[PDB]
DNA sequence: TTTTTTTTTTTTTTTTTTTTTTTTTTTTTTTTTTT
DNA sequence: AAAAAAAAAAAAAAAAAAAAAAAAAAAAAAAAAAA
């Protein structure tokens, strides 16, 4: 891969095919110890989802060691989580220092005092949501320059060597390996990190008067083609469908929550168009 | 030991005692009428019965001889702007209501009390509803299961519980879990407890509470309006009683002036007091009418042209050049260094010399701690920003008049 | 999809006999692995002698 | 006592067995709850609606119900009662009188955790006011989710809300397994004739149905159905309307009249006037309507000395405005210093000007530009 | 051998610090006009 | 093709409340003193 920068400053047989593909990176896996065992450590990076692998690389080889899983592409984790894990539930030192690099040290020098007892750690994901700081990937390095520890990773993002320099480089003591699996990202994506039915399904569960102040706004915006806030409570309190000022704002307020009304500075806008909003008004008559 | 002594604070075994004096305190009959004046206006002596707040006192003891008698519990609103005889109207319909339960003409109950001020925590609302319950003082995790365990599971016999909650609006957080507790035992048909909240606001249910803790609010709601100057002046001249010591226009004078401000019944407790207070070093037995003035004159103060009149000859030019770049950049805050410019052109018009900046920098502190100007750290000289707190028409006042 | 990923936790742990020379016997008896050992701790104190004479 | 006390005191407002206006939503639980007996296999369930609309009626009707008294075992957590998100496993433990090491939320998860793993009943776990658990991770609330997902668990859990989209916003992750996706169920709130309904079952309940015709209501019913349409106002009000007639009258039934003046019920000093009338001067005749306490002072102190009355320096005037901002006319937007707090009209100028009242002094104030 | 005294650890509770939310204001980028 | 300016959206303070960590105080078990 050569590129060029003149594009920048000019602007079945498949399964079957899979299939041989991991039974071939599954032939790798006594090679895989062999290199683990001289203080390597593991990386992929192939196009498709690698966590079929590396949970058959857990399955088939350490079924009796000690394993820290870590989900990387989990939307929710903290380093934090994975520290006071080890920490915990490994050395079973209670919870780690609020401080991290403080927390590792503490690691390595416990774990210095425990030869012959490898902690494995698999992290899926290595560039995932919340692993992409500099920091986390200064801890993970300090973690896999123990010896005792032995990491294996996955990278999927093209950008992931920017938040390596030489030193995160050298304490990642990484075999590359070229585990190209052709499978989509079903886990990957499933998480949170990667309209007129909702309106309509929101507007059933409103009641009457709800009903009208929104009506009201939608018949000022299918006039007009953002309303004012004195022309809504002018016209709130001249068919009697508010009491005051504070039940309208609040009414606005939950019109803000269900995403029906966006506020700017009052203006108060839909975010339909306009003929979807006449076709909703001829559905209200 | 003192740690025994703690021990037995926290079990409520021994009183909280207070020192005693060592002479005895003065009798009545050596008080003068002047005296007997002063110490009944007063704000702490209440009276048995509040004069003009009888269709409020109406209201609360219907809704509360009601839900006693009925044995349901339920929940009200009272709300009004500080000094309008709320809490003292709410533990006046109390006392009555104990009154009639010690003579056997109601049922007997519980009162408990708490005050949203004198908690740190709003968490301790627990911990003070359990202590005038039992006496004991515990953690606000084991009150709150311990009050658990005594609303929601039924046990007769038993007795109806009325808590009174002062300053609702200190017990409101983000999570609202106190507020929530407080008003929703009630609901529960085990609980027979009736809540009276009291604040200030009158829209305190729908502009911070919740909407399940509004609807559990409930719609029986009380307001105390201000007192006009009518009533104000019925209450002074209650507290005076048949006594001759104030005229009956100071009295008119002080209900119109304090009336026409706050509505507050403090307020005017306070300016007869102060007023009393000045009869009486000018060796008179009443209270005419210069008296009232002179101290209306002195509680609703108004001393910014007394600071600037004494301030000194270079603060006083200081203060007429922030307000000279005022006029001149239009703008109300200016910076320092457009204001030493105009203090130098001014001085100059003058005919004084002006001191160096940094002496400029201690008159601009020096301002500043009185809050005649508003003035930043004087790290950044030359560029912090100089608001003008005082009117510029009041220093042309103070500076020509 | 699969019990292995769940929906709250991000790191899961499989002790066995943790407490506060990874390969087995077949293949470290075997003459390539020691003859590799013999080697590479030949060449790696040879380059610590280097660098320690370089810095001294 | 008499018919007035009686249904003053029926109304109550408080827990109850029969739900008139509640029967295709019990016949769908009762449904759910014996569907997932029969085939012995765990749901979750989000039941929400507005605040009032008989959901803890419901689910505390439910979990009185004999047959699933023997066949399940019923567990009620109500989720303000806790000290903490994470303390939901230690009141679950003190619930099902599990045996704990103790001393961190970890063990009691674990604890649980064993406890669903075997069991010799069904499990029913009803989670009362659940958007008290939402909080930034959420891993309470996703742990608890994800107990139907856990291999031989049989908890079927309820969680009760206000929120129509709890399960959308606060928990998107459910949405990437249809096995862990929570049937929802909303509680629409009352019409008219079902709060007339309940209204006439809470009548019938003790025989005072005399006080109230139909018509006084179908009036009620229709104005709290419009507003809200929660059961609660609507008893409240109910409630309210016989302890002021009994105040009134002292067997009169109540007329219209009493409950239009209840209904329209629910649904000043001279420095206070000056201080209104000279926002609403100031935002009538200037565009900016950032206005500050010293800006607005000024203006004040022109107007008072045009007039001739003696005006209040800043000092009270700042709890002038403090006093009237109590009454909802105004929001004080807070700043570093006092002069510069941000007052915020909130009425619009006609309610101000019917509620001042005195409009010879307000035509006089609003004419006078100059003093601007 | 058995009762009492003092130590250490652990557990709970309170206090302080860090992190998160939440409101307001500023800065950067966008859309629309002008050359 | 490129400049600008009126407004909208990203971000930047900040300020206010809460989550969590630290620190201290009270309680349960331990080990020694002593009758
Ligand atoms: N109608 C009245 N008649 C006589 N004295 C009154 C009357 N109203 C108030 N006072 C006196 O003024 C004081 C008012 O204190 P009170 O407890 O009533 O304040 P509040 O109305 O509850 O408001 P807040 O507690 O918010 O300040 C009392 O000490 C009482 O002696
Ligand atoms: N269908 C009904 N028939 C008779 N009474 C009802 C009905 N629904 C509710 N109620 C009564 O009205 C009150 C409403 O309380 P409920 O337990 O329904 O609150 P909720 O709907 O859970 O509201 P929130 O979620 O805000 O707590 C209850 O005391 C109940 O007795
Ligand atoms: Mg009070
Ligand atoms: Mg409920």
């Amino acid at each position: 891969f050569v590129p060029e920068s003149d594009g920048y400053f000019h602007s079945a047989e498949h399964e079957g095919s899979i299939n041989a593909i991991m039974e071939e990176y599954r032939s790798y896996f006594p090679k895989w110890m062999c290199i683990l065992n001289e203080g390597f450590n593991i990386l992929l990076y192939g196009l498709g989802s690698k966590h079929q692998l590396l949970q058959s690389f857990h399955r088939e080889v350490l079924h009796k060691q000690t394993v820290l899983v870590v989900n990387g592409f989990f939307p929710s984790l903290t380093i934090k989580d994975m520290l006071d894990s080890i920490t915990s539930d490994i050395l079973d030192a209670g919870i780690s220092p609020a401080n991290p690099h403080e927390a590792v040290d503490m690691i390595e020098e416990e774990f210095a005092l425990i030869p012959e007892t490898h902690l494995f750690l698999i992290v899926h994901n290595l560039d995932g949501a919340m692993l992409r700081n500099v920091k986390a990937q200064a801890i993970l390095s300090r973690l896999a320059r123990i010896p005792n520890i032995h990491l294996l990773a996955s990278i999927d993002h093209i950008n992931t060597p920017l938040l390596w320099d030489q030193g995160k480089l050298c304490s990642f003591n990484f075999s590359w390996w070229d585990c190209t699996t052709m499978l989509p990202y079903t886990n990957e994506t499933a998480f949170e990190n990667s309209a007129l039915s909702s309106m309509r399904s929101v507007f059933s569960s409103l009641t009457t008067n709800s009903r009208g102040i929104y009506m009201l706004i939608v018949k000022y915006q299918l006039k007009n083609k953002g309303m004012p806030f004195r022309d809504l409570y002018s016209s709130c309190r001249e068919a009697f469908l508010v009491s005051s000022d504070l039940a309208l704002r609040a009414q606005l307020t939950e019109f803000l929550d269900h995403k029906l009304v966006k506020s700017k500075r009052e203006q108060l806008t839909i975010p339909i168009d306009g003929a979807l909003l006449q076709q909703f008004l001829e559905e209200q008559e | 030991t003192p740690s025994q002594k703690m021990k037995k604070i926290r079990a409520g075994e021994l009183s909280p005692s207070m020192q005693q004096r060592t002479d005895l305190p003065a009798k009545d009959s050596s008080k003068s009428e002047l005296q007997l004046a002063r110490e009944q206006l007063h704000v702490s002596v209440v009276p048995k019965s509040l004069p003009c707040r009888e269709r409020e006192f109406e209201n609360i003891y219907a809704f509360l001889e009601g839900k006693i008698q009925d044995q349901c519990g339920g929940c009200m609103y009272v709300s009004g702007v500080p000094g309008t005889g709320k809490t003292a109207t709410v533990t006046g319909v109390i006392r009555t209501l104990q009154r009639m339960a010690k003579q056997n003409e109601l049922p007997a109950f519980e009162y408990l009390e708490i005050n949203g001020m004198r908690l740190t925590e709003p968490r301790q609302a627990y911990v003070q509803i359990y202590k005038q319950l039992t006496g004991k003082t515990v953690s606000w995790e084991q009150a709150h299961a311990l009050l658990e365990k005594r609303f929601t599971t039924p046990a007769p016999r038993r007795v109806t519980t009325v808590l009174l909650v002062d300053e609702l609006d200190i017990l409101c957080n983000r999570r609202q879990d106190v507020v929530y507790n407080l008003l929703d035992w009630p609901t529960k048909s085990a609980a027979k407890l009736v809540v009276v909240t009291i604040a200030n606001t009158m829209d305190l249910p729908e502009r911070l509470l919740m909407g399940k803790v509004t609807s559990r609010l409930g719609l029986t709601r009380l307001t105390f309006q201000p007192y006009s100057h009518k009533q104000l002046q019925e209450i002074v001249t209650a507290r005076l009683g048949g006594s001759e010591t104030f005229k009956g226009e100071a009295v008119q004078l002080v209900a119109r002036k304090v009336a026409a401000v706050s509505g507050d019944a403090r307020r005017a407790l306070d300016i007869c007091r102060r007023a009393t207070e000045i009869a009486d070093t000018a060796a008179v037995k009443c209270v005419t009418m210069l008296h009232v003035q002179q101290a209306l004159a002195e509680m609703i103060a108004s001393a910014k042209v007394q600071a600037i009149r004494n301030c000194s000859r270079m603060e006083q030019i200081f203060l007429q050049a922030i307000a000279a770049e005022v006029t001149r950049t239009g703008v109300e805050e200016t910076t320092f260094m457009g204001v030493y410019q105009q203090v130098e052109t001014i001085a100059a018009f003058m005919g004084v010399t002006f001191p160096p900046p940094g002496r400029a920098l201690r008159l601009c502190s020096k301002l500043g701690a009185e809050r005649l100007i508003i003035s930043e750290h004087s790290r950044n000289d030359l560029f912090q920003k100089i608001l003008l707190n005082v009117s510029a028409d009041d220093i042309h006042y103070a500076l020509r008049v | 999809m699969d019990p292995t990923i769940s929906v709250s936790k991000g790191c899961f742990v499989y002790k066995n006999g943790a407490t506060r020379s990874l390969l087995g016997k077949e293949v470290v008896q075997q003459p390539f692995y020691e003859e590799y050992r013999k080697a590479w701790n030949q060449i790696n104190d040879h380059i610590a002698d280097l660098q320690h004479r370089s810095y001294a | 006592r008499n018919k007035y006390q009686n249904a003053r005191r029926v109304l109550n407002s408080a827990e109850t067995q029969n739900l008139p206006g509640r029967e295709s939503q019990l016949q769908e639980l009762r449904e759910f709850f014996s569907n997932h007996l029969e085939s012995q296999t765990s749901g979750s369930l989000y039941v929400s609606g507005q605040p009032g609309t008989g959901k803890t009626a419901c689910l505390s009707l439910l979990l009185r119900d004999p047959d699933f008294s023997k066949r399940l075992q019923r567990v009620y957590i109500n989720c303000t009662s806790i000290a903490s998100v994470g303390a939901v496993y230690k009141k679950l433990c003190t619930e099902l009188q599990l045996k704990v090491s103790g001393r961190t939320e970890r063990d009691h998860l674990e604890a649980i955790q064993r406890h669903l793993k075997t069991a010799k009943r069904m499990l029913l776990l009803v989670l009362d006011e659940i958007d008290q658990l939402c909080t930034s991770r959420q891993e309470v609330l996703y742990t608890i989710f994800e107990w139907p997902a856990l291999p031989g668990s049989r908890i079927l859990l309820v969680g009760i809300a206000n929120s129509l989209d709890l399960t959308d916003r606060a928990l998107m992750r459910l949405n990437a397994r249809c096995e862990l996706k929570p049937r929802l169920m909303h509680f629409p709130p009352y019409s008219k004739q079902q709060i007339v309904e309940i209204f006439k079952s809470r009548l019938a309940e003790a025989e005072v149905l005399d006080v109230f015709p139909p018509v006084t209501l179908q009036l009620l019913a229709a104005k709290v159905s419009a507003i809200s349409g929660d059961v609660r106002r609507a008893l409240d009000i109910g409630r309210r309307v016989v302890e002021i007639a009994e105040q009134q009258k002292r067997l009169k039934p109540v007329q219209v009249t009493q409950v239009a003046a209840v209904l329209n019920k629910v649904y000043f000093p001279l420095q206070q006037k000056l201080m209104l009338c000279t926002l609403v001067l100031m935002l009538r005749n200037e565009r900016n309507k950032d206005i500050s306490m010293g800006r607005l002072h000024e203006v004040y102190r022109r107007v008072c000395a045009k007039r001739n009355i003696l005006a209040l320096d800043q000092a009270e005037f700042t709890g002038t405005v403090d006093l009237v901002e109590t009454r909802g006319i105004l929001r004080i937007m807070r700043k570093k210093e006092p002069r510069l707090h941000k007052v915020l009209l909130q009425w619009d100028e006609e309610e101000v000007h019917a509620a001042l009242s005195d409009k010879q002094l307000i035509a006089s104030i609003l004419s006078d530009t100059a003093c601007l």
